[PDB]
């Protein structure tokens, strides 16, 4: 029932960090935090607050009391770089927080962006789908607008955001323009246009 | 010690049986539960069983919907999902309790899928490259669970997937883009392996600059 | 005693890894072994663990495919079912050895399919009563359930109302590599014209439903 | 390496049952049966072609030496009509028979024969067709041959029977024409004819699209 | 028994040592132009020295045998394109017989460079289907190295297979086909893989083949 | 040195093979004969034209003097449709015999026939290979005609016959025609002419 | 004592099955490993297994991929590698365990190549001596060899005649995937306008041979 | 798991060769030593490090304990200037060093250098690689820099070093760049500098 706070967190690796448990609700009780990495099912980190659970390093250290508590991590490692969640039993039922997740920090850096027209296959099935790639950009951040005979289209596209990757902490995002095959035939330039704090004017890349 | 299955897809208004067998610890010397998380959800508890007999426990938005029993001779944890809504999409957990407060061990996570939509595979269309990056988008397979890689993983680095989104069809869109030499192409192609496992579908695409 | 999993279908030169758990006999007091039967076939022996550690035996036609171990712990059999092919498709079951002779106890059986088919759901034709499939006062009327390639359909009439003189026939695979199924139930004639009668079709694999009218 | 034998073994509900299994080569050993009913594992009958498997009625009994062995039942229930199967143990393998299907006697019954046109969806589709329904028919001799135009048809029909059905007494039978959707629209007229023990002839049924 | 290589595509003039290890025990090599017949070319007796050579490679071709290695040896030198042929390795039974014969090695003298196989397949379409049966397949062509290994969907589809040798073009390269007959029931329905495997270009093409007829 | 004869024998399964080996030298010794399958190494039939190899079965027997010399095969089976050599000894070389080959004989049928257009990456590359496929016939007698608007082809095609099978014991054929893609575009109606025991009137099979 | 094979050029994802045969030893007696040698790497222990059979160990590096098995009737071991990745490309070699903590026996080795680049034979690109690249009495000439899937690549000045001053460079890989190598001499400067050199390129695996002629092409 | 130090050792012939293994792990066990030349596999020199191994001359030894070892060789002869590496065991797990190469020692010297600009045929190609040439230097600690109109280059270039020539017992190398057609022809002036022990000043070598 309790809600967590900051909603985000970014941290370089040794540094020091917290994720606060506030009070929503009148509960009174000591809780536990968990981790979970993307891909993977949670793990305790700490018997409830007093406690850490077997395995897990004294780095990580849960305290607080009654209605709201705090997870403190001495130092993170990119292991620890995960969302937290916290638990409580109230009444009787098992209750889970929203959870936050910790950032792996690194400086700012633009995309490096493509764009990939639609094959024979895509068009003769009566789809044009075309696709804009930005690659390894941090913080997560970008902004992907197309354009079609410079005309504006958005409402028309999805993106996909892949988590920061372990190596260099940063992100890729494929942003992908559906158009009918009818669509594609009546417009000629397709462009994409990407904002980026990396970057000091959009960067736009094409094909017709 | 949480071995669990039993997913799959499941019609609006059907049903499913879940199951999770014990490995390690004595089934019958604690309480069970299980805990699902919707995609692009945090961790919502469905049920669970006490240690000893009965005791059973439901979160309220699945009352009348779900039964969770155990089989103490077979080491096995149980829950039937009936009645199942869209809104039940979610990969369920099995977790072991430590005593009434936390649960300390999670078993592997298991996909269930409630939707009107049948089974269906991909089709792929590879994204030519023309460092320079190529890859393949692959689409229109409703089912959530699609592996893609390059070269049968052989080509392990450099790689990018991007988690499937929706389009207005209510099927998922999927893309995979790997970053190589741009001196590579017209050298060397790349094969795109991409398997759809419930609707049996394999396809192998040859990636050519273009 | 017996109970199995693991199967499903495969791509030929796929893998698919099956198991079975047993509750009841001690597992790891008993020799377990593995038994196939294609469809429309007899049995097969695939391969078996001897009582005790390794000791590991296969049959001619399954190897350089077909790996097996047993876990005494999860007191559950294990086959590794790998470079597959379509001779290989069959009902596996798990079985408990009396000795070195005899299969005292089998599972349910678990299906394993190798086929470059992909997962396709139903459609379904019906075969009406109409004028010229009634003779008197018995009526013939049905469906015909046709271009699934997933065998386990199930089919009932009227929401599983109606079983009396129902009958439905074995699935049989087709030249197209996909399966069919009839399914038919006499009826009196007198009902036609004020009964509808409901063909319900389930096809699990697919996540396919389809209810039809025939009258 | 053995053989069973009789192909088809049909009893009366109360007669005695004799199942066979014979030397192709020496394999000298005691070989154990099995039953098996359709959607179902097979289970044990005897512990050897000496012996009966706990659970198994004692009517079941297994006999024999060397490599030559019987199974007979004193006598069998409707629930014992299954298909039974060998088992011998040859050097480390385990070997199964083909095994010898055992069905229920009872008199001879002509087949009510139905003919069921192609539907309008398979037409739209591109495909078409016809399905020869032959119901409560005893024994599974039936002989169904389709014809279009009265040319005698081979090789583009399927053929599915069910099992003696406690209800019907009997067995059904579907016997599928396949067609494009061109070869039902080139021809006219569809029949087929059906052979059977209880019928006097063969009976044609038929139907013009 | 008789395990042999050390073939290979060189340009006429040049040379190639070739070589078989053998189990057991006089050895020879025997060789067979495509099309031919045997040829012997040179033995060698049990012991030590004592070889014969034909008189259509004195002078180009020396035989010995390493008694340590238990490896025959032939060396060719200035080859001819006349001197292509499958080298067979044999064992000698008194002084009549050759008892044993390795697989074969080809050795291939030509002025052409080593080419890989483009492969372009044969669609079924629509109106070359007659009836239930469907002939589909692929041309492999444009590879100098005449050997070309081709199957089908990885080795799971074997019957109804057929596979035409290969033929020499005008432009010195050859030429193969592979093509198979199927239901054509299943067209539409499956697809089938041709394999294309060139070891000597290190080419590996794996074809989809579809009824590529009416948009 | 020696010459055999016929060069094609032409036999049922069941049937009573001999081969002969010609007289052509005043070699007198007893020879020894040697059977090749397609694709394989040839194996040894009998230690000399009076015994028999170890392991063959009783069936094959050589037999004559001097000079000249017969193989028999009291019956044939399938595993005797081969090449068969004859090899002697002069002065210190080892002599090998053209050889001949025994087909099995089987009823006559004509082949089915298929054709090939050209692929549109075949197109692409620039060439045109038609091709025409027979299969499944008996005897190789086939006459294989490409057309191109009713005009003879000749002195464009390629012709690949596989061996008899090991089950039906019939041939296969592949006729490739080769155009240029210029001359594939030149004209537009391709066929292919078949005139085969089997077939009665030629059989002619087209596409566009 | 080990004679091994069974290596050449496999696809990415592919395998091959190496093997060796040993001699002078009961092989049952004795345990063994394989050991492989990128180019300009050391050695890595890639798998064994103890003499009689079973209790093989592998390399973390190669799990999942690689299978290690002998057969005691064949005095053979032998090595399934599959999955093949790039980074599996080296020189294997067999090896016979002393006891269980040293190797005493060496096979010869073989090669194994992992690539997606098909076999191409080498292009050659004359580096003149010129009259830039040239330096009082000395000038260097020579021939960059490039483009060459394979690398085995052999290079002889004057058809063998020129056996001094010749600095031929190992073979690096591009990023292409495609290998190249240097091959230069150094003559007296007083041998250009003269002495014509040739650069002999010969790449077996390709059927490829290439005589340039270097010349001062100032 | 254990490093080797020198990571290079030079010495002249006849001259004392000392080699070092040490602690990263502690793992206390003897190790073996063994040495490469260029083409041959590794050739076992102690049975361990407390005996020789047989065959090799009685100038080798090993020695050491615990988690630390050297190698030692009295007194070097021209074959045992090769690579030599050091062997350990974990439990089940065999390992190798890295390994330290005996270099000849020989009089320091500068590289004679050149600069080979592209070929024709090689830019009618659509490449333009250009070679730097160092030739005869001592010892190999060369460091070679491309510049394009005098800009620094860097990540389009490679480096090929020969093995010392064991009669001069100089090095070779040759330092490659590789631009683009298009490249090449943007640009107008092509240097490279060379920097070594045996010269004053980094040299450099240029042209257009």
């Amino acid at each position: 029932v309790l809600t967590q706070s900051p909603a985000t967190l970014s941290l370089s690796p040794g540094e020091r960090a917290t994720l606060s448990c506030r009070a929503s609700q009148s509960v009174s009780r000591s809780l536990a935090w968990y981790q979970q990495k993307p891909g993977q099912a949670p793990r305790l980190l700490i018997y409830g607050s007093s406690n850490r659970a077997t395995g897990i390093p004294a780095r990580f250290s849960g305290s607080g009391s009654g209605t709201d508590f705090t997870l403190t991590i001495s130092s993170l490692e990119p292991e620890d770089f995960a969302v937290y969640y916290c638990q409580q039993r109230i009444h009787t039922s098992w209750t889970f927080g929203q959870g936050t997740k910790v950032e792996i920090k690194r400086t700012v850096a633009a995309p490096s962006v493509f764009i990939f027209p639609p094959s024979d296959e895509q068009l003769k099935s009566g789809t044009a789908s075309v696709v804009c790639l930005l690659n390894n950009f941090y913080p997560r951040e970008a902004k992907v607008q197309w354009k079609v005979d410079n005309a504006l289209q958005s409402g028309n596209s999805q993106e996909s955001v892949t988590e920061q990757d372990s190596k260099d902490s940063t992100y890729s995002l494929s942003s992908t323009l559906t158009l009918s095959k009818a669509d594609y035939e009546k417009h000629k330039v397709y462009a994409c246009e990407v904002t980026h704090q990396g970057l000091s004017s959009p960067v736009t890349k094409s094909f017709n | 010690q949480l071995l669990e299955s039993g997913g799959g897809l499941v019609q609006p208004g059907g049903s499913l049986r879940l199951s999770c067998a014990a490995s390690g610890f004595t089934f019958t010397s604690y309480a069970m539960s299980w805990v699902r998380q919707a995609p692009g959800k945090g961790l919502e508890w469905v049920s669970g069983i006490s240690y000893g007999s009965g005791d059973t426990y439901y979160a309220d938005s699945v009352k009348g919907r779900f039964t969770i029993s155990r089989d103490n001779s077979k080491n096995t944890l149980y829950l039937q999902m009936n009645s199942l809504r869209a809104e039940d999409t979610a990969v369920y957990y099995c977790a072991r309790s430590r005593g009434s407060q936390t649960f300390d061990y999670w078993g592997q996570g298991t996909l269930v899928t409630v939707s009107s939509a049948s089974t269906k595979g991909p089709s792929v269309f590879p994204l030519a490259p023309s460092t320079a990056a190529l890859g393949c988008l692959v689409k229109d397979y409703f089912p959530e669970p699609v592996t893609v890689s390059w070269n049968s993983g052989a080509l392990t680095s450099g790689v990018h997937t991007f988690p499937a989104v929706l389009q207005s069809s209510g099927l998922y869109s999927l893309s995979s883009v790997v970053t190589v030499p741009s001196s590579s192409l017209g050298t060397q192609t790349y094969i795109c392996n991409v398997n759809h496992k419930p609707s049996n579908t394999k396809v192998d695409k040859k990636v050519e600059p273009k």
